[PDB]
This record gives structure tokens, C-alpha cells and sequence, in this order.
């Protein structure tokens, strides 16, 4: 068997793809399949075939998803597929997978990479949301005919429930506290689980039976694992990897409301604040600063599951993760003090937490004069940061971090800018949304009467901000208005010609090659093409966030300049105000589902359908 | 409730006590004094009164409670010591 | 072939690392993007319309 099986699995896959049948390719495997299957599930069957059939049957379902993928007058692509046969071969990989014992952990590994890749088969392609996909209104998306690729998905739930609570038992205990390449593998398989469940009867299960406290739990067996790899030559990188695994399972859970709320009553940001890896910036294998960095992406980044539909009830979560930032303040500071993309997205995330979460509503609450001073000096402190902020975004260093940046531009230059512009943004906008809030809230002072303007370096205990750097920001918000708004419509002009090439352009491109194949040339060419759509659309809602903001700020700001004493415009409105609104004009949309349509509760709903429609 | 925000606020709430002491608050009768040193965690009245702390790990974990509220496995060795 | 069996092995390990890698990463940041865009454009526009 052993020999029978290698033979086999190697030729398959190495020889060179000369199959003219795909479609008898994908017949044959599914045979094969089948005859192992049913030879094994024998009660009588030795456990010497188990671990041969298990490796033959991951590789061919390997293949099966390399070449489903491959395959995805019009009914010859997927008829000799089966949906049904998709559901038999994933009802007896389910069984196989039951009848395996603890004794094989090698086989019931190599049964959670076949499923994890069967279920990558169904996933749909992510197609970005493009500001143009805001145009098919909630009808559309109503009437519209069934997507195969959900009613797999319900089935494949539908399955995953007959086995019960006992196959998601056992597959969790496995993923918590396996071994290496297991427990990296489960974990995953139970990522992508949880990310197609919608019923959501899996994070139920893990809730309920305590393995998402374990999972959160044992991220505190790592500080002493973690400062060994900030030695230049670490032993095993294995760890790193089952880390990561575990962090992308524990981000899929937070996107869900609920999973952020069960989330926060297990404190995973209080076991994160304890954590005394974070505050071991390494001074200026990947290297030992860039491992530090790694491992403060997966911190960061859950921790900024809050910002996701946890809405407003998940307001104390922005108490823990100000605590967050709180217990780290030598790290943190050192961090906004320090150009590169991954800081500019730390600086955003971070931002965007401050601004949410440092609201002096926090404060007086908190007293159930010591945690008020250490948040007024946490206040200060960020006020101070993000006014520093003004002159290197805002001054002649833009050029300098702009020039840089030119010794090599790809692809990858060009989107990395593009990035730091919306660093630029969610940074300033995030603050400007804290001050106009702190500004609303406060009233901003009316007892402001007092004389608001005279009549004429590391953080320190105290250090006096400036009120001219609000004209600054002015104008460099007017300038930089313009210049985004010029390049916005330059993209845009990229798009319009990437849409003008058919598939005419198809055949244009396979004619010279014609006597990486043509076809596949232009499969690649689309993926090309379609990561410009997607960072050109990425820099149309930009541009468009762009001119909105400074068009508010500096709106309500000459409205109050009006009375203070002081003592292209033309085009850009145009580009602006007409030309977006009414090119971006589904303005006024869907009026079907709101034609057939208890009051408050359900008109607080249809405005929530009515945001998810822009979105 | 992390451990650093009870500290801090176990810390807020020792203050008070200190201040209290300091004005004298309980100048008046020496019973309420010793308990207010006793919150603050004086060894020295802890000591005195060794009576109701019949043993010595009483009072050692009298002296955590009033001292090192956040203690960890590994100091323990000493404290008792 | 023990060197063909190990780098299929090892290739197939490699694809599902990039999966995860692809779903995290690109939901969370697209997430707050939309989220804050979308938040932001409801709240402009109800406080311009009541403050008139």
C-alpha cells in the first residue's frame, strides 16, 4: 500500500499537465476517493491502511481544489463536478475523520488540510467592494438568482451540525492542545469554520464548552518563548507560525459583533495588558526589531476588533484598550516618536483607538484624582503627538518622505503612498473627529470668556501647545485638497482606460503569441488589472473622504474665524461639489423595499439597511 | 479588573487613609488610629498586636493584604521568610 | 522520492498560510475603512441638517 499509494500521488501531481480531460481528471480522483473511503470505513480494516489512506486521500483532495479552481452552451464546466458528489466524498471524509482515534493525530491532521482546502473550493473570490458595487440597490441584491456558493456553504453547516456538538468537541480539544503542525492546522480549519458560520453555532460551541478561554489563555505561556527569539538565532520557527495561526482565529471571531462581546467577558485585554513582551522594543529568521513588530500586528490588531460593529455598548472596551495603551506608555511613545507603512498603520490604528477611547466622559466614572491625572496626562500627551504630527505630514518633509520612497517605486511604491496618505488621513481625521467631539460635548467652553488668545525634544512633565498651528493645518489641508483631488481624477481617467479594453483586447494580446500561455497570460493580466481597480477605487473613496473633511473643517472653521476679527477655488469646487455627486449620484436610492414598508426600533433598522447599501 | 487599575486604585484609596491619619482624624480615640495604621499596613502595630494574628503566616498574609495586594508565586518565599 | 514527497509537503503547507494571511489581514483593514467612512458620512450629515 505504501508503495501503490507514493506511486501513484507522485506521477499525478509531478507530471507535467498534458490531462486533455480535466474533466476525466477530476472523475478519476473522485473514484479513487471513493474506493478508499469505502475500504477503510470497514469495522474490520487494519489500522496500518488508515495512516496510507489518510495522506493519499489529503493529497487528492489537494488536488481537487488546485484543479476545481482551475476549472472555475454554458452548462459543460461544472457537470461533471456534483455539488452532491462534493457533499458525498465530504460526508465520508467527515465519517474517516470520526472513526480516527486520539492514537493518530498525524492522520486526523492530514484530514483537516483536505477539508480546510475543500472548503477553500467554495469560498468566493474576494471582489473588492468598490464604490461602483454601492449601486446595486438592496432589491438587486434581493432578486437576484441564488449564489450556489451559499447554498453549498448552508449544506456544508447543515453536515457539520448532524455530527453534532462531538466532532466540534474533538476537532477544538485537538486545535487547543495538540501538537506543532496539528494544532497550526486546526487552528486554521477552525478560522475558516467560524468565518463561514453564520448561524454561528460553532463559536456557540466553543463559548459554551470553555475552549475560547483556553485558546485566550494560552496566549500567556509565550513571554517566556517570545524573549527567546529576540536572540539573533532562534531555535524552532514553528511557534511563530501556530502564533499566527492563532491570531488569525482569534481576529476571524472578533469581526462579529457577538464574538467581540464574548471577547471582552473572557478579557482577552486584560491578559494582552499584562503581557510584558510589548514593552522589549529592541534597540536600532526576520530580524529581532522586525520580530517585535510582528508581534505587536497581532496585539494591535485584535485589539482594534472594538472598532468593528462593537458598537457604542462596546464602549468600555475603549477604557480597556485606553488601559492598553496605558501599561505600555514608555513603548507607545516611542513609537510615535520614531517612516514606513507598517508605522503609519500602527499610528492609525492608534488614532482611531484614542479618539474613541479617551473621552473625559471616561474619566469621572473612573473614580469609583488618581486615574483622572494619569488620563488627563495620557490626554495631554496624545494632544501633544498628534500636533507633532502637523510638521512632518503637513510641511516641507512631505516632499522628503515622498522622495524616498522614489529609488524604487513599483506597484508596491505606488500603493505604499497611496497608504501613507490614508495614514495621513484616518490619523488627522480620527483627532479632528476627538476635537470636534471634545469641541460638541464641552460646548466647547463657553465659560471660554476668558481671554482665549493674548492681546498681541523628548515628552516633558509639561509642554504648551500652539493655536497658528491651526492656520497651518489650514492651509496645508487647502493645498493638499487640491493635490489629491488632481490625482484622484487622474486615477480615475486610469480606470475609465483599463474598463475600454473587451475581450477584443483579449484577443489583442493573444495575437502576438499566438503562432505563460496566452489565456493564462491574460488570467494574470486580469489579476493585474483588477488589483489597479482595486487600488484605484481604494483612492477614489480616499480622495473623496479627502475633499469632505477638509471641506468640513475648514467650513466650521471660517464660521467661527468670521467673527474674530482677522485683522482654483472655482475648479476645485467644480471637480468637487457638481461633478462627484452627480457622477456618484444614486443619490435618493431604492424605494422597492421602502415601498412595502414597531416604528422606532424598526426605522432605527431600514437606517441600518440604509448604511449598509453605501457600504 | 486588570492588576495594574486595582493597584492604582488600591494605591488612591492608601492616600486617603494617609491623609486622614495625618489631620489627626482619629487623634481622639487610639483604637480607630491603630486601625487606620493598620490599614496603611504599619508592621509596627501589626506587631503589637500579634495576639489576634496568632500565627506567623496570619501575619504574613495580613501584611500582604495591606502592602503587596498584587503578590507574586515567586515572592512569596521571601515575605514568609 | 522522499525529496518530491517533503516539498509537495512542505508547498501545501505554504498555501494555507498565505489563506490566512489574506482573510485576516485584508478584513480587518478594509473593515475599519468602510466603518469609518460609512460612520463619519451618516454623522456629517445629520449634524449639517440639524444645525441649520
Amino acid at each position: 500500500l505504501e508503495s501503490w499509494r507514493q506511486l501513484v500521488e507522485i506521477i499525478l501531481t509531478a507530471c507535467p499537465q498534458d490531462l486533455i480531460p480535466t474533466e476525466h481528471r477530476q472523475l478519476i480522483i473522485r473514484d479513487l476517493l471513493q474506493d478508499l473511503h469505502v475500504k477503510i470505513l470497514d469495522d474490520d480494516a487494519a489500522q496500518e491502511l488508515m495512516p496510507i489512506v489518510a495522506g493519499a486521500v489529503f493529497t487528492l483532495t489537494a488536488h481537487l481544489s488546485q484543479s476545481v479552481r482551475t476549472e472555475l452552451n454554458i452548462s459543460a464546466g461544472f457537470a461533471s463536478i456534483g455539488d452532491s458528489s462534493l457533499h458525498m466524498i465530504l460526508r465520508n471524509l467527515l465519517e474517516f475523520i470520526l472513526k480516527t482515534g486520539g492514537g493518530f493525530q498525524r492522520v486526523r491532521a492530514h484530514l483537516y488540510g483536505s477539508l480546510l482546502y475543500y472548503l477553500q473550493i467554495a469560498q468566493r473570490p474576494d471582489e473588492p467592494d468598490t464604490l461602483e458595487s454601492a449601486h446595486k440597490s438592496m432589491w438587486e441584491r434581493l432578486t437576484a438568482p441564488e449564489d450556489v456558493f451559499s447554498k453549498l456553504q448552508r449544506d456544508n453547516l447543515s453536515i457539520f451540525e448532524s455530527y453534532g456538538t462531538a466532532l466540534m468537541e474533538v476537532v477544538c480539544r485537538d486545535a487547543c492542545d495538540g501538537h506543532d503542525i496539528g494544532r497550526m492546522l486546526a487552528l486554521a480549519l477552525l478560522d475558516r469554520i467560524v468565518s463561514v458560520d453564520r448561524q454561528q453555532q460553532w463559536l456557540l460551541y466553543l463559548s459554551n464548552s470553555g475552549y475560547l478561554k483556553v485558546l485566550v489563555d494560552s496566549l500567556a505561556e509565550d513571554d517566556v518563548v517570545l524573549r527567546n527569539l529576540l536572540t539573533p538565532q532562534p531555535p524552532l520557527l514553528k511557534a511563530l507560525y501556530i502564533y499566527e495561526s492563532k491570531m488569525a482565529f482569534l481576529t476571524r471571531v472578533a469581526k462579529s459583533s457577538q464574538g467581540a462581546i464574548e471577547l471582552l467577558r473572557s478579557g482577552v485585554i486584560v491578559r494582552l495588558a499584562q503581557c510584558q513582551v510589548y514593552d522589549m522594543r529592541p534597540e536600532t529568521i526576520p530580524a529581532p526589531v522586525e520580530r517585535y513588530r510582528q508581534i505587536l500586528l497581532p496585539a494591535l490588531q485584535i485589539c482594534q476588533l472594538i472598532l468593528t460593529s462593537s458598537t457604542a455598548q462596546h464602549l468600555q472596551a475603549a477604557g480597556q484598550v485606553l488601559q492598553f495603551l496605558v501599561a505600555h506608555s514608555d513603548t507607545i511613545q516611542a513609537i510615535l516618536r520614531s517612516g514606513s507603512l507598517g508605522s503609519l498603520q500602527e499610528l492609525a490604528l492608534l488614532t482611531g483607538i484614542i479618539s474613541k477611547a479617551a473621552l473625559p466622559g471616561v474619566l469621572n466614572e473612573l473614580d469609583i484624582d488618581g486615574s483622572m491625572m494619569e488620563l488627563q496626562g495620557h490626554i495631554g500627551r496624545f494632544q501633544r503627538q498628534c500636533l507633532a504630527l502637523l510638521n512632518r505630514f503637513g510641511g516641507s518633509d512631505r516632499l522628503r518622505q515622498l522622495s524616498l520612497q522614489d529609488d524604487s517605486s513599483r506597484l508596491d511604491g505606488v500603493s505604499k503612498k497611496d497608504d501613507m496618505e490614508l495614514a495621513m488621513q484616518q490619523i488627522c481625521s480620527n483627532v479632528m473627529e476627538y476635537c470636534q467631539a471634545l469641541m460638541i460635548q464641552n460646548s466647547p467652553s463657553f465659560q471660554q470668556t476668558v481671554c482665549l488668545f493674548t492681546p498681541s525634544s523628548i515628552l516633558p512633565s509639561w509642554r504648551l501647545p500652539s493655536l497658528g498651528v491651526v492656520i497651518h493645518l489650514l492651509k496645508q489641508s487647502a493645498n493638499n485638497f487640491f493635490t489629491y483631488y488632481d490625482i484622484h481624477r487622474q486615477s480615475v481617467g486610469k480606470l475609465q482606460n483599463v474598463e475600454q479594453l473587451p475581450p477584443d483586447e483579449i484577443k489583442e494580446l493573444c495575437q502576438s503569441e499566438m503562432p505563460i500561455s496566452t489565456t493564462q497570460k491574460y488570467g494574470l493580466a486580469r489579476r493585474r488589472l483588477v488589483k489597479l481597480i482595486n487600488s484605484r477605487a481604494k483612492l477614489l473613496s480616499l480622495c473623496s473622504y479627502i475633499i469632505e473633511t477638509c471641506l468640513y473643517i475648514l467650513w466650521r472653521h471660517l464660521e467661527y474665524y468670521l467673527l474674530h476679527c482677522t485683522t482654483q477655488q472655482d475648479v476645485d469646487t467644480l471637480l468637487r461639489e457638481g461633478a462627484n455627486s452627480f457622477g456618484e449620484s444614486l443619490q435618493k436610492r431604492l424605494l422597492d423595499i421602502e415601498s412595502l414598508y414597531f416604528i422606532q426600533a424598526l426605522v432605527r433598522r431600514i437606517r441600518g439597511l440604509l448604511r449598509v447599501s453605501r457600504v | 479588573q486588570t492588576l495594574t487599575e486595582f493597584e492604582l486604585k488600591w494605591q488612591h484609596w492608601r492616600e486617603e487613609c494617609e491623609r486622614h491619619l495625618q489631620n489627626g482624624t482619629f487623634s481622639s480615640n487610639v483604637h480607630m488610629e491603630a486601625v487606620c495604621r493598620v490599614l496603611l499596613g504599619d508592621e509596627e502595630v501589626l506587631l503589637e498586636k500579634r495576639d489576634l494574628m496568632t500565627t506567623w503566616y496570619h501575619f504574613l498574609v495580613s501584611r500582604l493584604l495591606f502592602k503587596h495586594p498584587t503578590v507574586k508565586p515567586t515572592e512569596l518565599h521571601f515575605y514568609a521568610q | 522520492f522522499l525529496k518530491n514527497e517533503k516539498d509537495n509537503a512542505l508547498l501545501s503547507a505554504i498555501e494555507e498560510s498565505r489563506k490566512r494571511t489574506f482573510v485576516m489581514a485584508e478584513e480587518y483593514h478594509r473593515e475599519s475603512m468602510l466603518v469609518e467612512w460609512e460612520q463619519v458620512k451618516q454623522r456629517v450629515l445629520h449634524t449639517l441638517l440639524a444645525s441649520g
